[PDB]
């Protein structure tokens, strides 16, 4: 049988939000000139120049 | 005061009515009043001060309102309401205690603590709702200069006094005539003693009078009058008036003669009871006059005649008595009484936090000292603290 | 049937509530509750019930 007391609930959620998928779209990424690029040892990758 | 009482009453109603399973319709108006109180008190900072050993406490109010969401209240709703109610009850109890421990000579009826003075602001008047208790109703009517009274069972209207008056005395204290009396709370036990049993009296009649001036006017009083005073009907050794020596009392009780109890107001004869014992009604009075006679029995059996010789020594002393018990009364001023707990509450709060003796009340809130010198300022302060105590009693 | 600008989730709940409200065997208490049950939107908290 349908019982109103047993069926009445309060559903709770957030009022609103925006879900984002591409996190890296939020990052402005630039790179140094290739001439100046350095390796892990802080020296230039290609030193013959 | 009315805002503090309204806070206390709202919290009491919330605690009593917001219960698991109760219909939404049993609390709708209560929920509205509670939310109004929450809105009014939210965002306010209160400080209950540090008079005596009472700790300084800071109160902040940021509480969410109570929803109207379930047809029958559930455990979650009651839990949230209980959290809010517990914090508010703690705040109210501390404010009441802080107010109880203060007094002022000039404006004794006005709030004294910072918390209650702040609650007297206009912004908090919205919290006010039904003021139905006896003490708050009397507070409001008195503020409006309207006639109103407190009903007391066994009112504590007589300061403690156990003393005597010797109308006839000697250094040897062997032929004495006078009166003893105990006035304690609602009881007046008086006795008149003649050692000679009125052998030399003008008509073998000795007249005794006891006058008690009440510190406040009592109205609609029911009183029990009994012929004998059992407190002064056994042998006693009594220190002299100045304490120099002691004298002996050996009462033999005789029937009081020509008893007259007069209840006087403004010096006028309001009520008069002649040879009437049992329950009597005093309409409205401020003085009691008990006039009674010791009549030497004209006819005595040989034993009775042996009790009272024609001359000294007098080893049996003829005593008449009277007991007057104010069982209930009505008074425009607050008083201590058996049934209520306001004096006990105020005194306990002041003792438990070692409140230094103020400029109004006697040390230790001694009720005998308070009533003995029941000044208008003391009356105002006592009404204030008693009303605060009655407010506190609803939650504590 | 709301007397206080009430809202419900979802449209099926609205249909059920209207059917119960118009029903003659419904309790008076249930009818009044349907007329008075309210949502709570707390935008500052970002919550909706
Ligand atoms: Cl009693
Ligand atoms: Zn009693
Ligand atoms: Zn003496």
């Amino acid at each position: 049988q349908f019982d109103f007391r047993a069926s009445m609930h309060m559903l709770t959620s957030n009022l609103t939000f925006t879900v984002y998928s591409d996190l890296l779209a939020f990052v402005s990424a630039d790179t140094v000139e290739p001439i100046n690029a350095v390796a892990f040892d802080n020296m230039r990758i290609m030193n013959e120049l | 005061m009315d805002v503090l009482y309204s806070l206390s009453k709202t919290l009491k109603d919330a605690r009593d009515k917001i219960v698991e399973g109760t219909l939404y319709s049993n609390v709708s108006d209560l929920i509205q009043q509670f939310n109004q109180m929450i809105i009014t008190m939210n965002g306010n900072e209160f400080q209950t001060g540090g008079i005596g050993n009472l700790p300084i406490r800071n109160w902040n109010f940021d509480f969410g309102l109570l929803g109207t969401t379930l047809l029958n209240l559930d455990a979650n709703y009651v839990e949230t309401a209980r959290n809010t109610i517990d914090y508010f009850v703690d705040f109210v109890d501390n404010v009441c205690m802080d107010e109880m421990v203060r007094e002022s000579q000039r404006n004794g009826i006005a709030p004294q603590s910072d918390s209650l003075r702040k609650l007297s602001g206009i912004k908090f008047k919205r919290i006010n709702f039904d003021n139905s208790s006896e003490y708050i109703e009397n507070w409001n009517l008195q503020n409006r200069r309207q006639r109103t009274g407190f009903t007391f069972h066994k009112p504590n209207i007589f300061p403690y006094s156990a003393s005597f008056t010797l109308n006839r005395s000697q250094p040897a204290h062997d032929n004495l005539m006078g009166t003893m009396w105990l006035n304690a709370g609602s009881e007046i036990q008086v006795a008149g003693f003649d050692y000679s049993c009125a052998i030399n009296a003008p008509a073998n009649i000795q007249q005794f009078e006891h006058i008690v001036q009440l510190r406040r006017v009592l109205t609609t009083a029911t009183i029990t009058l009994l012929p004998d005073a059992e407190r002064f009907s056994f042998p006693r050794v009594i220190n002299s008036a100045d304490g120099a020596t002691t004298w002996y009392f050996n009462p033999v009780i005789l029937r009081p003669n020509n008893v007259e109890v007069e209840f006087l107001l403004n010096g006028q004869i309001i009520n008069t009871y002649q040879a009437r014992f049992g329950t009597i009604i005093a309409r409205n009075f401020d003085t009691i006059r008990l006039s009674f006679q010791l009549m030497r029995p004209p006819n005595m059996t040989p034993a009775v005649a042996a009790l009272f010789p024609n001359a000294q020594p007098f080893e049996h002393h003829a005593t008449v008595g009277l007991t007057l018990r104010i069982e209930s009364a009505v008074c425009e001023s607050v008083l201590a009484d058996a049934s209520k707990t306001m004096l006990a509450n105020v005194t306990s709060v002041r003792q438990e936090y070692a409140i230094p003796v103020g400029p109004v009340f006697p040390p230790g809130m001694n009720w005998t000292d308070l009533i003995t010198n029941y000044s208008p300022s003391r009356e105002d302060n006592l009404q204030r603290v008693f009303t605060v105590a009655s407010i506190r009693s609803m939650l504590v | 049937n709301s007397r206080d600008a009430g809202k419900v989730v979802d449209s099926e709940t609205a249909a059920i509530c209207d059917a119960i409200f118009q029903d003659e065997e419904t309790e008076g208490v249930v009818r009044r509750f349907i007329a008075e049950m309210r949502q709570r939107v707390q935008a500052d908290r970002n919550v909706v019930n």
